[PDB]
RNA sequence: UAUUAAUCUAGAGUGUGGUAGGGAGUUUUGGAAUUUCAUGUGGAGCGGUGAAAUGCGUAGAUAUAUGAAGGAACACCAGUGGCGAAGGCGAAAACUUAGGCCAUUACUGACGCUUAGGCUUGAAAGUGUGGGGAGCAAAUAGGAUUAGAUACCCUAGUAGUCCACACCGUAAACGAUAGAUACUAGCUGUCGGGGCGAUCCCCUCGGUAGUGAAGUUAACACAUUAAGUAUCUCGCCUGG
């Protein structure tokens, strides 16, 4: 369980946005924190592994991206250390 | 084995399952392998459907 | 060239002239025969027979 | 003909229709072919797994000769 | 009109329209859809204008979002197609360059093409005319 | 979410036994108590599960959380009066949206149409006749306006003959 | 075209609702069955072969009723079946979960393809640590086959054949079709969703299959899941 709903109200920048880069980010991470869990529980579950690849490289695309287009791209660095 | 209760109508469905029964015995007596037996399994599905198709 | 009592499905590349009528069923094949008949009746100075007159045509299968 | 592509019951168990599953269930406590079940994928596997439950539950029997 | 149909760009304007001339010049059809572009539009209405296919029209959504365009080619009650072959020589990666002196003929007699010098859509004649060089589109006879 | 729970007893004993166990079994749940009481009697099984031939089965389904089945796993094994640990909570394939539910009437439609009352009655299914509701909706609509105008041309057959003038 | 500042969604993802599937691992078990060990039945044979032999056989074989123990694989539905990146994934579950699909009228806005390097798995065998050897059977032996039996069958039998740790990365790892965006005749069968709505069909978004146009390929043959015309990125071919 991630408690989608939970977590979609935290990250927004308005009321209505729910396709921002902020809450994909917030997302992501909260996968990441999951999976990790997941993984050093079941260490064969190799298909786990892969997904967890596919999402980690995921999310350094968005953050490539953000720091390619916008400057305003580290406060969720400040708040989950990433990197 | 059941329902032996005719002379020859009975018989006639034993002789059948028990031809059944030989026919399910067939693949019990050798040593096949995983792609082998997709093999026959194909091939019993394929005359199967071209008896019935 | 030569003209063809095209049934649908038939290539027209190959035919010429198309005639677009049922001749699979004889219901029709009997009435278009009979008018290219009547159509090519003329030459002979011989009257044709339908495609003027009001009487219906014969049709009898069982 | 199937009778359960034509009512939509939605949920298979063993106290939906027991003796469905019977009339489903062979002479020799197995399963029935495609030819009789009159359906090819969802209801089939359905009857299947639930005949399976049962059978687990010992509801039918495995083998009854 | 109204298609009630989605298209979407394929992977490049130039390409994107040949492809669909190629569905045309095979398929021996008489209407088709795609996306606009400037480099499109100019392209068609040259082509157009100078009478090597038929009309075409461009339309847009009830919102100010997405522009398209359709293209027809002309044809005969005879069935005989106006084109026979189109081929791009520039493609992503590859863009080539010609001066004036070395201009690329396109089978002088016959062949027709846009040179996209500086002024959008110039085609070979007025290209020589005017003694300027560009970015060949494509060749198409 | 919700469960379903079948339990057994052992032996022939009686009902009262019966229940006692049950609620016995019933307090290792490890937060939520949901239970519905209910049981199927007596069945002679088939084949002996231990060395008996009937038993008593026992139902339960409650909604609590997904905990609340490991301790009947290893309480249950221990237990040595029961003889069966069907444990499923929802994963069958099931439906219960209130759009699909409502749709019974083919089982009132079916017993109808296959209860033989008159010999003039003669049905068998497989057969199309296309009921139409006059409307569907589902045609994605879209709509465009014209920004340059043009002239279309229509179209004909290839009719082609063969110079037409041997005369 | 690069460069650029702002841009607008259809590209593309995310949310919502519905739906599907032997997808992966972990933990519990069940059955029939084989083998073995026992308690009763019975007396000359039993096990194999184009024909015969090795082996077992009054220290009651075989057969036969029941019990007990245990190791592997999950008949039956299992099909022109579905998912899985690949291999593969079929008894029953609970758990943690993985990727889809469909309407997406919601959200953001080019974030999208490739990616030599770097990593993730890897059919089987084998290697080094624990269980087990129930069946199987490389090797070894014995009996027949022919001048020849290190092979062709029978008897046993060697590790391995599974469950845990660390490997090793080769497969005819096959659709012999590198991975994505377009379009193009049809026809038939088949799985899911939507509304329609007893099953029966009418469509749409999709995958899985055959048939078969132009067109292509030397030919076989490919085709709406291209080997057709296009285009993009990484690899390979320049004779054994």
């Amino acid at each position: 369980q991630i408690d989608k709903n939970g977590i979609i109200k935290s990250a927004q920048l308005h009321d209505k946005d729910v396709g921002s880069i902020q809450v994909q980010v917030s997302l992501l991470t909260s996968q990441i924190k999951q999976l990790t869990d997941h993984l050093l529980a079941n260490k064969k579950d190799f298909i786990s592994k892969r997904g967890l690849y596919a999402k980690v490289s995921k999310r350094k695309r968005l953050l490539k991206y953000l720091k390619h287009n916008d400057l305003e791209a580290y406060r969720n660095l400040v708040k989950t250390l990433n990197l | 084995e059941v329902k032996n209760d005719d002379l020859e109508l009975a018989l006639k469905k034993f002789k059948r399952v028990s031809l059944e029964i030989r026919r399910l015995a067939q693949r019990h007596e050798y040593h096949l392998r995983k792609g082998m037996r997709l093999r026959e399994k194909r091939k019993i599905a394929q005359k199967k459907r071209r008896k019935f198709r | 060239p030569v003209v063809a009592l095209c049934n649908t499905n038939t290539n027209p590349e190959l035919v010429d002239f198309i005639i677009p009528a049922n001749n699979h069923q004889p219901q029709s094949t009997c009435l278009l025969m009979n008018l290219l008949a009547d159509a090519v009746a003329e030459a002979k100075a011989m009257p044709t027979m339908f495609a003027y007159k009001p009487d219906e045509e014969i049709q009898i299968e069982i | 003909y199937c009778r359960f592509c034509a009512i939509g019951q939605l949920r298979i168990d063993l106290i939906d229709d027991l003796e469905a599953l019977k009339r489903f269930l062979s002479p020799y406590a197995k399963i029935n072919p495609r030819r009789i079940t009159g359906n090819c994928q969802m209801h089939q596997r359905h009857v299947a797994k639930a005949l399976k439950r049962a059978r687990y539950l010992a509801l039918v029997p495995f083998v009854k000769d | 009109i109204t298609t009630t149909k989605p298209i979407k760009a394929h992977f490049d304007p130039v390409a994107d329209l040949l492809t669909k001339i190629n569905n045309a010049r095979k398929a021996k059809l008489m209407t088709v859809t795609t996306i606009a572009s400037k480099l499109k539009i100019a392209i068609l209405e040259i082509l157009v204008k100078e009478g090597y296919l038929a009309n075409f029209q461009v339309l847009e959504n009830k919102s100010k979002t997405k522009r398209i365009v359709t293209f027809n080619l002309k044809y005969t009650q005879r069935r005989i197609p106006s084109i026979n072959g189109v081929k791009q020589i520039s493609k992503p990666g590859l863009r080539i360059y010609r001066p004036f002196e070395k201009l690329p003929l396109v089978l002088n007699g016959l062949g027709i093409a846009i040179i996209s010098t500086s002024d959008g859509v110039m085609t070979d004649k007025v290209a020589r005319l005017k003694k300027i060089g560009g970015e060949i589109l494509a060749y198409v006879w | 979410m919700q469960y379903n729970i079948i339990l057994l007893v052992d032996g022939s004993l009686s009902l009262e036994q019966a229940n006692q166990v049950n609620e016995k079994q019933q307090q290792t749940l490890t937060n939520v108590e949901g239970l519905q009481t209910e049981y199927l009697g007596l069945k002679e099984l088939a084949y002996p599960i231990k060395k008996q031939l009937s038993a008593h089965y026992y139902r339960w389904k409650f909604s609590g959380d997904n905990q609340s089945t490991k301790d009947f796993k290893r309480t249950a094994n221990i237990n040595k009066q029961v003889l069966r640990e069907l444990i499923i909570n929802l994963e069958r394939e099931y439906g219960y949206l209130a759009s699909i539910n409502p749709k019974k009437q083919q089982l009132a439609l079916q017993k109808r149409a296959k209860y033989d009352e008159i010999i003039a009655r003669e049905n068998n299914p497989e057969n199309p006749d296309v009921p139409v509701t006059s409307g569907l909706a589902s045609t994605q609509p879209r709509l465009s306006r014209t920004e340059k105008a043009q002239k279309p041309k229509e179209e004909l057959w290839d009719v082609v003959q063969k110079m037409g003038n041997f005369d």
